[PDB]
């Protein structure tokens, strides 16, 4: 349980662990519609 | 290992790739990209000779998107250029070739404006979409 | 008691992650008697003097107005110091508002809080862009 | 009580004069359990193992083998730190054996002595060139 | 039987024209059990692992997102190698999406087919940028 | 035998091998694909 | 004594095939005291300076670095000139790096080599686009 | 069957050790049927063509007259190829006669002897200094 | 109180600090070691 | 009114103490419309250019980068110029970077600021090493 | 036992493994005499 | 880990370090740095006023080394410059300070020539040593 500053444990990864997302599609839920291709 | 956040250029390129891949594979799901106050015009031509007007919503843009059959569409992007704008939004300029129903590829020019949804970090919706084939205008 | 190398590496990645993503809460790193300097120049060209105090650090961060800071950490070296504190020496490239990367040299000094185990705060922050002073 | 800036500047001057004149006498600057990570490349190439204690410090200094090591102090920053210590970051150029000047950073953590006031011994000394990293 | 220089030059022309025009059709250049790097770097800051199999090569090629990928061929050297293979070293510049041209090198190993004469499938495709290592 | 410079008859005509193909592409299919597109 | 029209057609087909195929071996067409002038490269590209000799001609051709330059010849006019020379004026559409077709004029003045009969070398080579002038 | 990555790494180490420790026996690495080019220029400016045959390779090495060549291998990448062969792509800096370092790009192709296990010969050697062609 | 520039009384005099020492040296012995050889 | 000799002596001791101790704030002795000519190098070391203003004066002083400079003052002459200004001409031995002691002259022309009595700033500063002439 | 060319395994090592020595002082014997201080 | 037999500059610097450390501690072993054809002169002054001549061997160089009774010697190298020469040898040029028996530091110049032994790789011996104090000359 290593923390820096006054930040709560895991708050740093909570804030920074947001994958790049577009529209209403979930992350990784737009590449699945285009499998089974060449 | 530093996570950082995506740059406007990378965000725009990823959106272009996602948009055109989804359009080529599952056009019916395209409506998920837009939002409540999302304006959309896609190479329209009314029975007068002037380019068609734009839709300003969700249900009617979905209706337009079904109005264009949009089957086996092949797209070939020649130019994607993105930049940051108001409210962390990204303005994107796209040029290339588009072909629907396996017709001849026609030159298309498009402008996207993506805006953040707010509640969810790193989530963008298509606030604005302006697409025109430069064959029914030029 | 974790290794000072790991402590410094984790702090470096967290600090630059927050310096890019949410620069508003960067001040939460520092403490009451913390010092801060991030590469400014006065009228005569002398590198800007450091500021002291958490609130003054927050003010200076806002004045610097870091917008989408892309950073590449070329080297980090963390080592033990007084009161189990850790000194971190970082070298790399940093660019705000998506212009070209600028070479930078940095020294952090982190002191234990003495109340919560494995807790550190930035007692000292020295940052200098290479082209500015070389 | 002297200013952290004063102690840092005086130590910078004394260190980079004694380095040129009598490099073998640098071992006395440091004390017990002091880190001296000045180094170049190793089997891995990037990291240099710290040497602790005056014995290892003097051995490492003799291994470096400074001859007429000219120093070109571009900038010195000195701030206060733990237990009324001084953290000084000095950037500039170095030239050993009258060779090409290379850009360098060095971080010292001037730790004080409890027996006699106004005394200082270097608890941490971290050295890193620019070319070896970028 | 054509010259190894002939085969290499023709393949370089065809590959670096099809890359600009229809990058999605590049997967038809390789065959089963063919190595294709082109990663340059990965999530852990290391040269990407080779992807084998036409499906994997196509997936990685599409992930690279080649838009108007302009190629500036400075040198192409073709030599004959084992099993009537051809080894091609191509050096030059590359610019994706009309960005800044970056120096690159690429090694092609093209194996033939006992069935159809004068037909080559790229057994090895290794790509690297100059800036990502230097 | 009308050649130019340090050329004799044979070199560039053999250096233009239209029969050479790569992958599964039919001869000239890649060329046509690039032209007029 | 080959026909001027015949030698003009032979040269135009040979030169453009080699240009599309092997831009590196383009210098072979020229020799000593040969003037090559093209579109021109500079800080702005407007000043198109003539270059002489195989050394400079190859350097300039490689600087222009034609890649899969597709040429569609629309007209060729060959005529007789002094020293039994041949002057060739060519109209066509040139698309370099898979750009759009652009109208151009290439005027050649070919001189006999003297030693071998029916042998010519490019004594003067003036290239001029259409869009950049008009 | 050792990994091609280790095979290529070991060969790179041995080759660049013998480049300066004993360039006399560099030819022992090459087989009877082996291509060699090491970045030469001719009068016309085109890069020097490769030589073939072990004896011609040895003669070319002697003409190059490597004197205490210093190597810094920035990157090496080896992968599997026909007949369990290995293709190695290396990027680095080479300094000849203690002069300034020069950037270089290289490709080795090593084919197994087929007589004894884990024995390779340099079927192909393509070396190119960056400044000469770029 | 004669000073020059923006200097106040004796800031440079405090800067001097001849009594500052480091390591094991007696005050000023390093200076004496280096200035005169 | 202070004595010209007294102010000359005070300025010389203060100026050389600042130069030996903290060269960074050496510019504080000057102001606006002050001329500073002190050796220097343009391309060969012979072209010496005067600089004006605290900006340029500090930049030139930092370019010179005096490190530990022991200035042994041999002689000082102070006199009364116009409008109650003071002219100082100083002889001494200057050793920079612990090099050999070299003779020099430094002629100062000091002007009163006007607001605060018994306050002077360096209006003109003409320095010349004796071993540059003769 | 990975070998290259006609070099025996470890031939390259034996040849290129000698350390820089002076006079006859075996590499290292000077270090002890040298570090004979405290 | 490329082995990369050492450059002449590094060889010369290592030799200088080893020489002026061994001389500082055990100057007796100094004889081991030379060979049969080693010429050596070390800032000598004969009973004439002219600089002393040079020894040309091993036994007499040992004798000479004991003759100047080197002890508690303090040496500070100010300049070392090494270059390659004939037969893979290295010519080394040194300047600095030397004090013997705790006297005052003396300005000294020196020129070494090191040659390979021949049998053991990366082994050198001092073929030539020319050392002079400036005051005995200037």
């Amino acid at each position: 349980p290593i923390t820096f500053g006054d930040f709560n444990d895991g708050e740093i990864e909570s804030l920074s662990s947001e994958l790049l997302t577009f529209g209403d599609f979930l992350p990784g839920e737009v590449d699945d519609l285009t499998d089974s291709d060449w | 290992m530093v996570m950082e956040k995506p740059s406007p250029l990378l965000v725009g390129r990823e959106f272009v790739r996602q948009y055109y891949t989804l359009l080529n594979q599952a056009p019916d799901m395209l409506h998920r990209f837009y939002g409540k106050n999302s304006s959309y015009v896609h190479g329209g031509l009314d029975s007068n000779g002037k380019p068609a007007d734009a839709v300003y919503g969700q249900k009617e843009i979905h209706r337009k998107v079904m109005s264009q059959n949009f089957t086996n569409c092949h797209t070939k992007i020649r130019h994607v250029d993105a930049h940051a704008t108001l409210n962390d939004g990204v303005v994107v300029q796209v040029m290339g070739l588009l072909s629907n129903n396996n017709q001849a590829l026609r030159r298309f020019m498009q402008t996207f404006v993506l805006a953040p949804e707010g509640s969810v970090a790193n989530k963008f919706y298509v606030h604005n979409d302006i697409f025109r084939y430069q064959d029914e205008v030029f």
